[PDB]
RNA sequence: GAACGAAAGUCGGAGGUUCGAAGACGAUCAGAUACCGUCGUAGUUCCGACCAUAAACGAUGCCGACCGGCGAUGCGGCGGCGUUAUUCCCAUGACCCGCCGGGCAGCUUCCGGGAAACCAAAGUCUUUGGGUUCCGGGGGGAGUAUGGUUGCAAAGCUGAAAC
RNA sequence: UUCGUUAAAGA
């Protein structure tokens, strides 16, 4: 029922992307908020402009989307990553992985501290 | 030279990365790269030429005085997040994921742009912009497996691209020599953060799991 | 291309590839002239020297660049050793 | 007498007056996008000709389904031609966008000598071809006030193209001018990419105008 | 929106018809076309914010 | 035109194949030629293999499997839905799970 | 069988122009081919070149230059007289400043331009330009 | 010029299961003398002879070289404190990894060709020449007539003209 | 399971 046609998402579309803060969670505001910004003849047309406005902003503020981005979302997608942990980005000293890189840091010079010992069979694949 | 030689965080933390080891098939130009096969099917880089590549790459992109003439495109998960904050970090044009396909030959479309660079993380993965390359002739670095062809391709980087550590290790130390030749930071001067948003984020689940369990 | 008085005729002189050594054409889209920057000492400094690398389409579509660009500019003496 | 809009930087080099001449451009093979760059750089390369006006037919469930095909053979006199096709439902508007799609696809022709260097070249600078579908166009040098010996069409685009003496050889369905037309086209722009014995030496390796003028294009950006 | 008219030829053959249908450009002040602007169409307005925030 | 590079079956070897029936029409077709597959079947459909378990003598024991050489060709075996068309870039695939 | 071994070494240096190498391998060794590639050299379509002798027949190897459009061998090897070099000329080089043609002259093997100074014409290994 | 040459066909000798040209019926249709079913002759089988034809196909002459990669397969050869079998070194057996030679093949590719399908050959061809053999010149008439020749015959080889 | 024919032209 809610099929709405690419006219009705494109409209939707340069109303969230010329105006976001206009807008909020609140179907009774957006309608007027969107009936002062645009110039819309029928009112099956504004309630269903209105309605996926709303759809969008429910589904921007509470995740990020690929198919709308302005600068000001782009500021949030730069806000929500800066937290950054510190417990796997660089292990302890001791590594072990393969006597083929353990010859590679024999014969390109350093220091070669970790043990660097396995043995497989050929049963690769 | 003689400081561009590589060093022992360097190699700690491309042995910690796993970069080393590629992939299981061979590419006739990436013998030169290749230097020991390996039982169990995977195979072993060396590290001096992936470095010098990387140093190559690091020159190619310093080379221009505007850095807004380098796009830097991945459209896989593992290099999406690198891509952003890699052009949020000097100069470079964020652009990943979803191609669409005509961004450089067609002008009715606004996402149209005019670089005189590129550099992509996967050739298979991207092999639209590779075939783009070829109307607006701009050169290509691509950071390549041992597993992956090279048509218009200048420059490449021996790697592994599908490990995510590996891939956020490669932006780092990229834009880490970027930025040491462009004069930002010295030689005797560490990063300031440790390379997790050029790595990756798990969602929700067990971000917050372990949110939970350091409170 | 000159005549008997010595005069520069052609209209341009193309640019000859530094790969294979063959005319890059007006309409070859499918080529590149390829920039890489020159190093100072110790400090690392950026220099404004820089050279030029031209690949032609035949080359960059076969995928003879890769290791043309590594021998070009080993004989340079700026990639390796 | 409408404001150009320039676009795609080259455009916009041009409306800055860096780039003097279109051997500035042809130096470097940048991919030109929009049609009146050459118009604004060669004012005399107006000089064109229809060469023919086809009609092909796609058969639906209405019929025929018709819509004509224009060939416009663009060219300045002093060495600079080029062939344009497009297909529209109205005449007009396929002859525009032939004539568009000719000011895209011009190229320059390499101008050589018979054999004596006293100057104002008159010929090809070897003996060049072109193949477009099967038709093979051999073009041969001739010597001075020879003249251009071949079917009208491509007589015509030599005409246009600058040179004054050639012999012509071709093989194929000549009858068809769609592929005709191009193998001369793909004849005559094979002459600059003949390796040439008296383009031994390594090229200057002139700076390409985006670094020489970069700034003017942030500027112009920004 | 469309001016429609049907008319006949008489020629040598018989007749002939002739089917003319124009639809009119959108004039919101005038007698030439139409005042009503069309259901499909959703014009929007400028970004017409600017500079000065606090301060 | 050439409509396969394998012109219908394998023989790329040799120069003669010998010629198994057919299994409706029972026409002579090279084997690399005809369609050759292998039914496993149940003896008893499976609607009924819970009534003979019941009212068997053993306690489900026995599940014997009928085997047959299937063997059609390829006049017949398109009648026979088998071996349905494909598009051109959709001939040169393999066997379907 | 084996035969017009300075064709088959013109095959391989042709091919290895049109993909773009840098040196070939030449399996047969003629003074022919030795004097062929020493007049390329000599005007400079080729480069150095370094013949590993072998007990047999040698192994030529050729340094390219990415210079040459088209090498080869007419093949029955016609007997050209003086006067008759024209119709070589109109049939076989791209134009008149261009190109050369190696002549099998009675004082060695020689060059086209050299064959009408010397006066002496004769047999025709191939072509080169 | 010569040796083989599927199936069918011909001349003798032995038999005759099955299938089955012709043939006889039973049916469907407006009409079957056909497609469907029943019976069944020559043949299909073997040993001796003849015929020399096919969509005898890869609709692609043979010899030699060059120009990409990849994964497999068949046959030898070589290397690998790997695994598995005898009773235990000992030799081959089975599997795994890699290379070499030539072989039937496959996938991709702007290496190049071609009208395209497509082709690592159908590429190295107007920038045209490695050697050699046989054949085509609009479609019919016509692989026909008339000659020559082979054959027991059916027919095979060579094979034009008028229009 | 079976179901025959429709010329010359006319875009
Ligand atoms: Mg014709
Ligand atoms: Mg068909
Ligand atoms: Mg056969
Ligand atoms: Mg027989
Ligand atoms: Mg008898
Ligand atoms: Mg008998
Ligand atoms: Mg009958
Ligand atoms: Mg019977
Ligand atoms: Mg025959
Ligand atoms: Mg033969
Ligand atoms: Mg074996
Ligand atoms: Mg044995
Ligand atoms: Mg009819
Ligand atoms: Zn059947």
């Amino acid at each position: 029922g809610r099929v709405r046609t690419k006219t009705v998402k494109k409209a939707a579309r340069v109303i969230i992307e010329k105006y976001y803060t206009r807008l909020g969670n609140d179907f009774h505001t957006n309608k007027r908020v969107c009936e002062e910004i645009a110039i819309i003849p029928s009112k099956k047309l504004r309630n269903k402009i209105a309605g996926y406005v709303t759809h969008l902003m429910k589904r921007i503020q509470r995740g990020p989307v690929r198919g709308i981005s302005i600068k000001l979302q782009e500021e949030e997608r730069e806000r929500r990553d800066n937290y950054v942990p510190e417990v796997s980005a660089l292990d302890q000293e001791i590594i072990e992985v393969d006597p083929d890189t353990k010859e590679m840091l024999k014969l390109l010079d350093f220091g070669s501290l970790s043990n660097l010992q396995v043995t497989q069979p050929t049963v690769g694949m | 030279l003689d400081v561009l030689q590589m060093k022992e965080e360097d190699v700690l933390k491309f042995l910690a990365a796993g970069t080393h080891l590629g992939g299981t098939n061979l590419d006739f130009q990436m013998e030169q790269y290749i230097y020991k096969r390996k039982s169990d099917g995977i195979y072993i880089i060396n590290l001096k030429r992936t470095w010098e590549k990387l140093l190559l790459a690091a020159r190619a992109i310093v080379a221009i005085e505007n850095p807004a003439d380098v796009s830097v495109i991945s459209s896989r998960n593992t290099g999406q997040r690198a891509v952003l904050k890699f052009a949020a970090a000097t100069g470079a044009t964020p652009i990943a994921g979803r191609f669409t396909p005509g961004t450089f030959t067609n002008q009715i479309q606004a996402a149209f742009r005019e670089p005189r660079l590129l550099v992509v993380t996967d050739p298979r993965a991207d092999h639209q912009p590779l075939t783009e390359a070829s109307y607006v002739n701009l050169p290509t670095i691509a950071l390549c497996n041992t597993d992956s062809p090279l048509r218009y391709v200048d420059i490449a980087i021996p790697c592994n691209n599908k490990g995510a550590h590996s891939v956020g290790l490669m932006w780092w130390m990229l834009a880490r020599e970027v930025l040491r030749m462009r004069g930002t930071i010295s030689r005797e001067h560490p990063w300031e953060v440790m390379p997790d948003l050029y790595f990756y984020r798990d969602p929700e689940e067990i971000e917050k799991e372990e949110q939970a369990a350091a409170e | 291309m000159q005549n008997d008085a010595g005069e520069f005729v052609d209209l341009y002189v193309p640019r000859k590839c530094s790969a294979s050594n063959r005319i890059i054409g007006a309409k070859d889209h499918a080529s590149i002239q390829m920039n890489v920057a020159e190093v100072d000492k110790v400090t690392g400094r950026f220099n404004g020297q820089f050279k030029t690398y031209a690949i032609c389409g035949a080359i960059r579509r076969m995928g003879e660049s890769d290791d043309s660009i590594l021998r070009l500019a080993k004989a340079d003496g700026i990639v390796s050793k | 007498d409408k404001e150009w809009m320039p676009v795609t930087k080259l455009g916009r080099l041009v409306k800055d007056m860096k780039i003097k001449s279109l051997e500035e451009i042809y130096l470097f093979s940048l991919p030109i996008k929009e049609s009146e760059i050459i118009d604004f750089f060669l004012g005399a390369s107006l000089k064109d000709e229809v060469l023919k006006i086809m009609p092909v037919q796609k058969q639906t469930r209405a019929g025929q389904r018709t819509r004509f095909k224009a060939f416009v053979a663009i060219g300045d006199y002093n060495g600079h031609v080029g062939l344009g096709v497009k297909c529209s439902k109205e005449v007009a508007t396929a002859i525009r966008g032939a004539i568009i799609l000719a000011k895209l696809s011009i190229v320059p022709v390499r101008r050589g000598y018979w054999g004596n260097k006293i100057g104002k070249p008159h010929t090809v600078p070897c003996k060049v071809t072109g193949r477009c579908g099967s038709v093979l166009v051999r073009l041969i040098p001739a010597p001075r006030g020879t003249g251009i010996v071949s079917a009208p069409v491509p007589k015509k685009l030599l005409m246009m193209a600058g040179i004054d003496d050639c012999y012509t050889s071709a093989r194929g369905c000549t009858a068809t001018l769609g592929n005709f037309a191009k193998a001369t086209f793909d004849a005559i722009s094979k002459t600059y990419s003949y390796l040439t014995p008296d383009l031994w030496k390594e090229t200057v390796f002139t700076k390409s105008p985006y670094q020489e003028f970069t700034d003017h294009l942030v500027k112009t950006h920004t | 929106y469309v001016d429609t008219a049907v008319r006949h030829v008489l020629l040598r053959q018989g007749v002939l018809g002739i089917k003319v249908k124009i639809m009119l450009p959108w004039d919101p002040t005038g007698k030439i076309g139409p005042k009503k602007p069309l259901p499909d169409h959703v014009s929007i307005v400028e970004p017409k914010d600017e500079i000065l925030p606090t301060t | 035109t050439k409509k396969r590079r394998n012109n219908g079956r394998a023989k790329k070897g040799r120069g003669h194949v010998q010629p198994i029936r057919c299994t409706n029409c029972a026409r002579c077709v090279p084997k690399d030629k005809a369609i050759k597959k292998f039914v496993i079947r149940n003896i008893v459909e499976a609607a009924a293999v819970r009534d003979i378990s019941e009212a068997s003598v053993f306690d489900a024991y026995v599940l014997p499997k009928l085997y047959v050489k299937l063997h059609y060709c390829v006049s017949c075996a398109i009648h026979s839905k088998v071996v349905r068309n494909r598009s051109r870039e959709a001939r040169k695939d393999r066997t379907p799970p | 069988v084996r035969m017009n071994v300075l064709a088959d070494a013109l095959k391989s240096i042709n091919n290895a122009e049109k993909r773009g190498k840098r040196q070939v391998l030449i399996r047969p060794c003629s003074k022919v081919i030795v004097r062929f590639l020493t007049v390329m050299m000599k005007h400079g379509y080729i480069g150095e070149f370094e013949i590993i002798d072998d007990h047999r027949a040698g192994k030529i190897v050729v340094n390219l230059t990415g210079r040459l459009n088209k090498c080869g061998v007419i093949s029955p090897r016609f007997d050209v007289q003086l006067k008759d070099l024209e119709k070589w000329q109109n049939n076989l080089l791209p134009s008149r400043q261009f190109g050369f043609i190696v002549l099998t002259t009675s004082a060695g093997i020689m060059d086209h331009e050299e064959a009408r100074r010397k006066h002496t014409g004769g047999k025709i290994l191939g072509f080169f330009f």
